[PDB]
């Protein structure tokens, strides 16, 4: 009764139907890497970064959003599943600009960690990386355009749960966009809280910006206040 | 160099070492400093088409 045999390496685990490989691999103890899915935010299959093998398959499917049929068997440590992150990672590594000191998620990025612990090392693709102009989306949200791996993650927030709906995508290919399109600021409820999603230094803080660097803080819990939630 | 024949004569009779060959005195046997700027290769990688971090 919607218990499914599903084998991480060899080894057995209940599975629900519906939910797909990355929470059996989160049930087991293992982690795909990943961009475009969010454990709190809707599914897509955008970032193609989650590309698993299974045992007799020729065909590598991203494994953010797969329903889990019965009996599966799983490689997270197979050739062409490297073989195929490598591949990606050189790829996404290309449109994105010499920027790492002056980012203001250097110390939390996730193209730096995926890059070390997943990537390869002698780049290619000697000229070109086009840049794009910013418009800033508000007095509060410093944005820069250029580092944006377009992921599709801060637009999904906004069409599910904002409803403002004033952000998304221009133009096709190499050419797009994300954000904007008839320079109207972005001042709404929870505006702040765009700098948590954006997995690159994109849209980062602006009364923040250059005042701190994130190896240097040690936290502290705290409670919310000039609320009533906490 | 730069001495009289006497005193070799005498640092030849103290001790049989030929002073006058080796003599803690590196005179122009040091290379010409600032020479033109030499490169610095790259070994068994940087080569194209092969070099997977899978592999090694
Ligand atoms: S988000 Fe981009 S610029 Fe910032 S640290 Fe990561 S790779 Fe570097
Ligand atoms: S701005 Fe950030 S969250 Fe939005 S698509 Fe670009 S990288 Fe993703
Ligand atoms: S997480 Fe599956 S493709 Fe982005």
């Amino acid at each position: 009764s919607n218990l499914i045999e599903v084998f991480v390496d060899g080894q057995s685990v209940m599975v629900e139907p519906g939910t797909t490989v990355l929470q059996a691999c989160e049930k087991v103890g293992m982690q795909i890497p990943r961009f475009c899915y969010h454990e709190r935010l809707s599914v897509a299959g955008n970032c193609r970064m989650c590309l698993v093998e299974i045992e007799k398959a020729p065909k590598v499917v991203a494994a953010c959003a797969m329903p889990v049929m019965k009996g599966w068997n799983i490689l997270t440590n197979s050739e062409k599943t490297k073989k195929a992150r490598e591949g990606v990672m050189e790829f996404l590594l290309a449109n994105h600009p010499l920027d790492c000191p002056i980012c203001d998620q250097g110390g939390e990025c996730d193209l730096q960690d995926q890059s070390m612990m997943f990537g390869s090392d002698r780049s290619r693709f000697l000229e070109g990386k086009r840049a794009v102009e910013d418009k800033n989306i508000g007095p509060l949200v410093k944005t820069i355009m250029t580092r944006c791996i377009q992921c599709t993650r801060c637009i999904r927030f906004a069409s599910e749960i904002a409803g403002v709906d004033d952000l998304g995508t221009t133009g096709r290919g190499n050419d797009m966009q994300v954000g904007t399109y008839i320079e109207k600021m972005f001042m709404s409820e929870l505006s702040g809280n765009i700098i948590d999603i954006c997995p690159v230094g994109a849209l980062t803080s602006k009364p923040y910006a250059f005042t701190a660097r994130p190896w240097e803080t040690r936290k502290t819990e705290s409670i919310d206040v000039m609320d009533a939630v906490g | 160099a730069s001495a009289t024949r006497l005193i070799q004569g005498l640092r030849n009779w103290a001790s049989g070492r030929d002073l006058q060959a080796k003599l803690q005195l590196r005179y122009q046997e040091i290379s010409k400093r600032t020479q033109p700027p030499p490169k610095l290769p790259v070994g068994p990688s940087h080569r194209l088409s092969n070099n997977y971090y899978c592999a090694r």
